[PDB]
């Protein structure tokens, strides 16, 4: 939850084991790997964690 | 989108005085021995 | 039927050239292509089964007076078993073999601006199988050497990846390609699994299916020639000979 | 799908060849497909532009600074023709002003028009020997190239007959009037609530109401040149006699639906526009294309579908709508045409008439098979929104034979019929209308919004300014045509003449069969009653002792701005004449080659003033009086 | 030029 | 069936590839520029403003000299620039006016009627609210187009102005006044490069209808779209100020296209936006990249990337074409995410036609799902869950900009002297909102003889004091001209007789965020309309006390919502003619009676 | 009949060893017009002139 | 403004 | 007309 003013960056590290993290929200929702550009809001993203 | 006509003298008639009336007219009489059978068998076998 | 069976180049080029233009066309109206509709299978469903279609079903639909539509309904002919409706042609088009009409310039059809994208996306390619799509790359190679567009047949093909790899190796002009081909492109034959007198949800799979159940029929009816049996009784013409090359090739 | 053999006869049994051949496909990028037409409505960036650039027309022929800053003179000119109460036009009321600038612009249209075919009937009448000789000579030539051999044997000033030399050649006053362009950027929805002070009636006759906004932004009109003219008279004339009466039976159908079209907006209710339904599947193997044209410049509509490779049509009265759909009784059928299809709806102005929309309707059903459907689409949408007649020659020739037909007396559509009953459902709808906005709201309301003194187009009393560009010994001519009439009553005709000079002496002379009158004057900014006029019931005038039907109005000023002149018919809503029709032009024959002669005001001396006639003066210098 | 403007100028100059 | 003609005949084309198709276009617009604004009568024009604008009291550093050829040519593109923008906010205004009207039946057609397309229910919405403009085809909006609403061409204004004035270690009072008459290179290549663009407010419907089930929602959506704009070409107004030369779009096509490989790049470049887009199309894979215009502290003009839908190869080789966008990068961005959804289902010809079509004629694509899908994602990017933050971006552009204009002039005043620096980058010409700039009203309505001009007081965008004034000249010789500023309590009536000279009317002060207290209540906007016999032309000036007034933030769906303001007055009228003296003061509308607004009563 | 023998650049068309464009390309999009034979192309080509 | 109705106007200011 | 103009004739005939 956001509560200040303006839009915040949470970081999430999946460690590097595990194969496949699929990702789903709530409400459409945009992830990215660090220092790249963000795309489109989607629902599920399907990720690497050791990407 | 065709005409009509009363008799087959009118219709190859009507043909042959129009543009490429010789063509038309050697379709026309092939048609006419065509409505010959059609008349004959027609008539042998109504239905 | 008959061309379905086919499982060669060989024998696959000699049907077209002996049947002539008039089997790939039909003279049923049918219905119009790329239509939603509600169908009945009753042994799987009591609802209506949802299905789209297309131009790849064995059945005849109405087509495109002009020649785009003649070379889809070769095509579907090929792939399918059954053309489409595209009447008046004229007698001339329509004695000519279908080989003729697609390697040869002296029938008069001009098929030099014709696509190859929108003719594999209108006759349904992501639905095709494997030797369906086959066939189909035979027709364009065919069509391709006829105007001179090999070229384009090269780059169309390095656009699409799966089409290159399963993409047939013969030249059009060489009658010795054909016979080193050996690829398989029987649509119908002889089940080595257990075939059975059941329907299929979809429209291509159930007509195809019907075909399939049709050969059966046919090779085990009087019509079907058993070469090991009769091979003193067809005449000397239509006897398979080593020597024997299509016309021109 | 359809081959030739070579070495055959190329004859065909067809005689309108398709560009695309039997095998119904054209490969892009050859001759043939350049040359195909293109759709203008169902394209949306030929449509897009082509709104532009008849925008760009308007606005650079007509401008709304300009015609705002003129709103102040023109009233008080309109006030100094001294009119009885009840036929005053007051330019202070906003709708009051709108309506003459509508009527204005087109009026000037068709007067231009009309000036033109007098000259062209002038030239014909002068050329009778040769002109018999073209007519009766060749016959199997095309109606174009007729028409381009009578207009080269002519000193037609227009030599050129297609579209492109048309458009070359056009005024900055035949320019059509475009109704978006008019009601830009003009207040609609003054709200007056139960207040009868005199500050609230200035503010309320300060605005519009949101009926009038909806007829101006669905309005174009049509004005047909004397050259698009010809080629339907010259298409069967065998003498010149013929051809005159052809070409004045035409301009008077023309005439009667010009002054329906003003009406429209007049009575106070909401003229429907022309629309075009399309599939809602671009990619769509089983094509069909619906067309409803409602021309506001007449009283039948067409509607047109195409479906397939079959064209089928019907005619409509525009009148008679009571119930909720907007089609009237069909007066002419051609098939079965279905209204209900859903699709996307593509709104349009038409630039041709009624009669030329159905003449090539029954050309295209003639060759429905022949053509093929993008020929037969573009055909059509290119004449229907571009007035350009179409490249296949055989098929220009067949138009225009049926265009002379629904003109000719053996017409199937009596149009006398249909044109007379929307005048009476016109002003039945104006009385019903005013009525009912007597009941909502104040008689004071009512006569702001819906005014009772414009009605028709020619019954209203209209001003016209005049260009001029020719001068003689300093004196530039302004001129203008008196008639024909298509009402009888009185009739005054004004001058006004603004110039720079503090003093000077203007001149207008008349001109008849006979001679003219030379009326000498000097007043500045103010109408000058400079001639007036009775008419009969046929349309014709005893002007000096001899019938008229038209009379030339010439005007001398030197150093001059602007020259308007004014018209008022004695009583409101003066009733219509008869239509005439071909056997009433060629009953009667008036000589019109009089008009061309013109005086220099700058040798008139005081005897020269008055009637004289045409012994009295020597030949040539029709200034002079002594022979 | 426009008939008011031409109007007003000669009645501001004479006048 | 069909013989497959009509479907060739209204395929989209291309209209930037094709040659002959960018020739028509480029001529209509210069066409189209050239008769609403002339040449010939702004520079003879000049000298009439160069006096109004110089009879304004304005304190030193902070005044204007159109005797200089720069200043000149920046206050003739920013008069152009803002009557377009004001003439589209006095729409919107109207616009909602009529929604709040039948707030009812809007209602209505936004909750039953939810499964036709946007183009559909903004017609149904149309009809029913009785707008002045009912059509919401491409056709129609060209159509009801008025004169000023015409977009500004570049190379007609930069037309026949001398370039290059070379004077030598010359400080004198000839060569200075010789100095000052031409203008330097760069002004003329950013002329040559600018086009500007300015959305109807009928064109906003669509996205502002798309989802919206309440009237409250749709007028927020609106105005929300229209902030957007304003801020876009504010910067834009910026950009042309600066000594720097701005970017221009282009295209990339192979220099000899295969019939079975070709590729197209798209760059567009928004002089009115903070960001760009680039677009390619590799067979049947659209893939864009949408970049900052900011930064690029680097040689590539492209900076940052904030939204990425792919891999774009900007480095290709080809043949280059470079054109105009008239369109904002929303509406790039929208339609560019609907093509890449439907790309499978949609030909090469159709994905490239309809982009081209719409970036350069700012046509619509026919294809109803694709409208429909353009209009949702347009509606996403304008909205408070947008993938970009506008915010920051337009935040960037403005300091950004500010940076370089501080480095361009001190770069210049090192070279030449302050001088020569100051009349070629001027500091008084910031931003379009910021400047002080004159509005040339045009009048079609006549109450007894008295044309009534109409202005639109605001919305504001910076915080300050700000001053009113209006110049009137009239045929006669003497008259009695008024002003009527009329805010949601009341109306102010004011009486003046001067001629041919600039008269302050106003004295306003707006605070952080933008709303002024107009006679103890809260405003946003208000009307301003005045009342002049025979009148020539009448004009607007608008200043700022201090030079570049601190910016006031933009406002999102939430901000329109929370505060209402009512707009139903600015629609009635007064009677010049009828006034009288005790009629002539600041009243409210409990002392007039019912439909007399100009008797007190 | 004249033989000039100025040295000339190969030129690659846009329709290809077919010497015809293929329906529905890019290419076909930006070959040439006819914009003298084709009436609508002229037609107009007269009324932009005209404004100007 | 059209040279010829500079110098009308002129000349009857003048004169 | 223009407001140039305007003023200039109005100059002109006033003095």
């Amino acid at each position: 939850l956001n509560t200040g003013a303006g839009a915040a960056n949470i970081t999430f590290n999946f460690g590097q084991i595990a194969e496949t993290v699929i990702l789903k929200g709530s409400v459409p929702f945009q992830l990215a790997r660090l220092n790249q550009p963000m795309p489109a809001a989607r629902f599920t993203y399907k990720l690497r964690p050791l990407d | 989108n065709v005409n009509y006509y009363s008799s087959f003298d009118e219709f190859i008639i009507s043909q042959y005085h129009a543009q490429d009336g010789i063509n038309r007219v050697s379709t026309c009489v092939i048609l006419g021995l065509a409505l010959q059978a059609y008349d004959q068998m027609r008539r042998a076998l109504p239905v | 039927m008959d061309v379905l069976s086919k499982g060669s180049l060989k024998e696959l080029l000699a049907h077209l050239e002996k049947t002539p233009l008039e089997e790939a066309i039909s003279y049923r109206i049918g219905t119009v292509p790329y239509q939603n509709v509600l169908i009945s299978r009753n042994e799987y469903y009591n609802q209506l089964y949802p299905d789209t279609t297309s131009l790849i079903d064995g059945v005849s639909r109405e087509g495109q007076r002009n020649v785009n539509g003649l070379i889809m309904s070769i095509i579907s002919y090929v792939v399918s078993g059954s053309g489409h409706y595209i009447p008046n042609i004229g007698f001339m088009l329509l004695r000519r073999s279908i080989l003729d009409i697609l390697t040869k310039h002296d029938t008069g059809l001009v098929t030099n601006n014709l696509n190859y994208g929108i003719i594999a996306r209108n006759l349904t390619v992501s639905k095709m199988n494997c030797e369906q799509r086959k066939r189909m790359l035979i027709c364009f190679k065919l069509l391709a050497y006829k105007d001179g567009n090999q070229n384009d047949y090269e780059i169309y093909l390095n656009q699409n990846i799966p089409l290159k790899q399963i993409a047939p190796n013969f030249i059009p002009g060489d009658m010795r390609t054909v016979i080193h081909n050996q690829d398989q492109l029987a649509i119908v034959g002889i089940p080595a699994y257990r075939l059975t007198q059941s329907t299929e949800l979809s429209i291509r799979d159930d007509n195809a299916k019907s075909y399939k159940l049709g050969y059966v029929d046919w090779y085990n009816s009087n019509s079907f020639l058993r070469e090991r049996s009769e091979f003193n009784l067809i005449r000397l013409k239509d006897r398979d000979t080593k020597y024997g090359k299509l016309n021109g090739w | 799908a359809w081959v030739t053999q070579a070495y055959s006869s190329g004859l065909s049994q067809n005689s309108i060849i398709s560009l695309t051949g039997n095998d119904r496909t054209v490969a892009d990028g050859t001759f043939n497909s350049m040359i195909m037409p293109r759709a203008v409505i169902a394209n949306e960036r030929e449509h897009f532009m082509k709104t532009r650039i008849d925008k760009i027309e308007h606005d650079l022929n007509r401008s709304a600074k300009q015609e705002m800053m003129d709103r102040q003179s023109l009233a008080e000119d309109y006030n100094a023709l001294n009119l009885a109460v009840g036929q005053e036009i007051k330019l202070d009321i906003a709708t009051q002003h709108q309506l003459n600038r509508l009527g204005s612009a087109m009026y000037k249209a068709d007067h231009e028009r009309e000036t033109e075919l007098t000259d062209l009937i002038n030239r014909i009448r002068e050329n009778e020997v040769t002109v018999n000789g073209i007519l009766e000579n060749q016959k199997a030539i095309t109606a174009a190239e007729r028409a381009d051999l009578l207009l080269e044997v002519v000193a037609s000033t227009a030599k050129s007959v297609s579209a492109a030399g048309r458009a070359a050649a056009d005024g900055s006053g035949v320019v059509p009037v475009f109704g978006p362009s008019v009601a830009n950027g003009i207040k609609v929805g003054i709200d007056i609530a139960d207040s009868v002070a005199e500050a609230a009636i200035a503010v309320k006759e300060s605005g519009i109401i949101t009926q009038l906004n909806d007829v101006y932004h669905a309005f174009q009109s049509v004005h047909v040149a004397p050259n698009d003219v010809i080629k339907p008279a010259a298409v069967v004339a065998g003498t010149s006699t013929e051809l005159i009466g052809n070409l004045q039976a035409i301009y008077s159908r023309l005439r009667s639906h010009s002054d329906i079209g003003f009406k429209k907006a007049t009575v106070g209710d909401v003229i429907p526009n022309s629309y075009m339904i399309k599939p809602v599947n671009s990619t769509e193997y089983a094509s069909w294309q619906l067309y409803v044209i409602h021309p506001v410049q007449g009283s039948l509509g067409l509607v047109v579908q195409l479906m397939g490779d079959a064209l089928t049509y019907n005619v409509f009265a525009q009148y008679g709508n009571t119930s909720a759909s907007e089609f009237g009784k069909t007066v002419l059928t051609g098939g079965a045409t279905n209204t209900a299809l859903e699709g996307t709806k593509v709104k349009f102005q038409t630039k041709v008439t009624a009669q030329q929309a159905l003449a090539l309707t029954m050309a295209l059903k003639d060759a429905a098979s022949m053509l093929s459907q993008g020929e037969l689409i573009g055909y059509f949408e290119q004449y229907i929104n571009l007035a350009l007649e179409p490249d296949n020659l055989s098929l220009q020739d067949n138009m225009h034979k049926y265009h002379h037909l629904l003109t000719s007396q053996n017409s199937p559509i009596d149009w006398n019929y249909h044109d007379e009953e929307m005048h009476k459902w016109l002003d039945s709808r104006k009385t019903t209308n005013y009525d009912a906005m007597q009941k909502k709201d104040g008689t004071v309301i009512a006569d702001i919004h819906i005014p009772k003194v414009f009605n028709d187009l020619r019954n209203t009393t209209l001003h016209c300014k005049l260009e001029g560009k020719q001068t003689i010994a300093g004196y530039t001519v302004y001129e203008y045509l008196i008639g024909p009439w298509a009402h009888y009553g009185d009739i005054d005709y004004s001058v006004v003449v603004d110039t720079l000079n503090e003093e000077t002496k203007w001149y207008c002379e008349v001109i008849g069969i006979d001679g003219h009158l030379l009326i000498e004057k000097s007043v500045q900014h103010k109408p000058e009653k400079i001639l007036e006029l009775t008419v009969n019931d046929s349309g014709v005038t005893s002007f000096n002792g001899r019938n008229h039907d038209r009379l030339k109005l010439k005007v001398y000023v030197k150093d001059s701005l602007s020259v308007k002149v004014f018209r008022n018919w004695i009583g409101i809503n003066a009733p219509r004449v008869k239509t005439k029709m071909f056997n009433d032009h060629i009953g009667v024959k008036y000589d019109y080659s009089h008009f061309d002669k013109n005086i220099s005001p700058a040798h008139l001396t005081l005897t020269d003033l008055g009637w004289h006639t045409w012994d009295q003066y020597n030949a040539g210098n029709w200034t002079n009086i002594k022979p | 030029l426009s008939e008011t403007e031409l109007r007003a100028l000669k009645k501001l100059s004479t006048t």
